[PDB]
């Protein structure tokens, strides 16, 4: 089966007080490492059930969850909206049990069986990974001269149109040109809101040897991590059934660790 | 009985003065580490 889940956090309120849930989002890495732990090993939660030890990646399980954070709802409140969809069910009340400033509503589970016909009319949401791998050579220095190495670079870089063309037709043409694989022909589909999202990370990096031994002294550098993303909502029609499913809870685009594939589907 | 006499001695002169070579009071350990030593600062970075 499929589990979807759904964190509220306030982001607002008083902005001279401290919020710790609101510094939370600021970066990626610490917002898909906070929805990881919400998975111990078997053996942990019976080790540490308060959750009050050191985290080391090795005692959680392995999945490919995918997540997309949503905002601007009112109501005169603000709110900010998680939704996480995985194979496994999620531990909510582990991963937040010395954290609960952070939300301004308990978390919330339920399955999801979705069944379809094919040449169904669905509506979809997704934030799509603009991304396109190029050959660039190398520019270095610019100290006021620009210097040219022979070193041509594969690097991943964004998504390039033209100067005739608008961003919506390129997007477009872009995700119509993957959809047959996917199973799935678009009839519609509109640019909501496309930008960056800015990431980091620790790195070990070893520094000076033990005088006892058995190992380094080390210090954490830290690795930029940049990313391209547009948000696109609007209307499909499904080509092929086990092919749909194929096409959900395994991604459409790259960077689904970092939280870049999620369809959200309603039948209109 | 026997035959007793009393003489002197001046010290600076024939006699010189040696040094403590050693401590009196004992007192406890040293609390207040420092936290600009780079010693400090090698262990938090291994720590964190």
């Amino acid at each position: 089966m499929i589990y979807l889940s759904r964190l509220l956090i306030d982001t607002g309120g008083n902005p001279d007080r401290p919020r710790p849930g609101r510094k939370w989002l600021d970066n990626i890495y610490n917002v898909h490492r906070r929805l990881s732990m919400a998975f111990p090993s078997g053996l942990r939660r019976e080790q540490d059930p308060h959750f009050l030890k050191p985290f080391s990646p090795n005692d959680f399980q392995k999945t490919p969850f995918l997540f997309r954070v949503d905002n601007n709802i009112d109501g005169n409140d603000k709110r900010a909206i998680i939704i996480v969809q995985s194979v496994l069910e999620p531990d909510w009340d582990y991963c937040f049990q010395n954290a609960l400033d952070f939300l301004a509503a308990p978390p919330e589970t339920k399955e999801y069986n979705p069944e379809f016909k094919a040449g169904q009319l669905l509506r979809f949401r997704l934030r799509v990974n603009a991304s396109v791998r190029r050959h660039i050579p190398e520019m270095v220095q610019q100290d006021g001269q620009t210097i040219e190495t022979g070193k041509i670079l594969h690097k991943r870089v964004s998504l390039t149109w033209d100067a005739s063309s608008t961003p919506d037709q390129a997007l477009a043409d872009w995700l119509a040109a993957k959809s047959p694989k996917l199973g799935f022909t678009l009839q519609r589909c509109e640019l909501l809101q496309l930008g960056w999202v800015y990431g980091s990370k620790p790195e070990p990096k070893n520094v000076k040897v033990k005088e006892q031994g058995q190992g380094y002294w080390r210090e954490h550098k830290y690795n930029p991590l940049r990313f391209r993303a547009a948000l696109l909502e609007g209307v499909l029609e499904v080509d092929d059934p086990k092919l749909f499913l194929k096409t959900l809870s395994s991604g459409i685009g790259k960077a689904k660790s970092f939280g870049f594939g999620l369809l959200s589907v309603l039948p209109i | 009985p026997r035959f007793v006499i009393r003489r002197e001695l001046v010290v600076g002169e024939d006699v010189q003065v040696s040094r403590e070579t050693g401590t009196s009071v004992w007192r406890p350990k040293g609390t207040r580490a420092d936290y600009n030593n780079s010693e400090y600062k090698k262990v938090r970075a291994e720590r964190l």
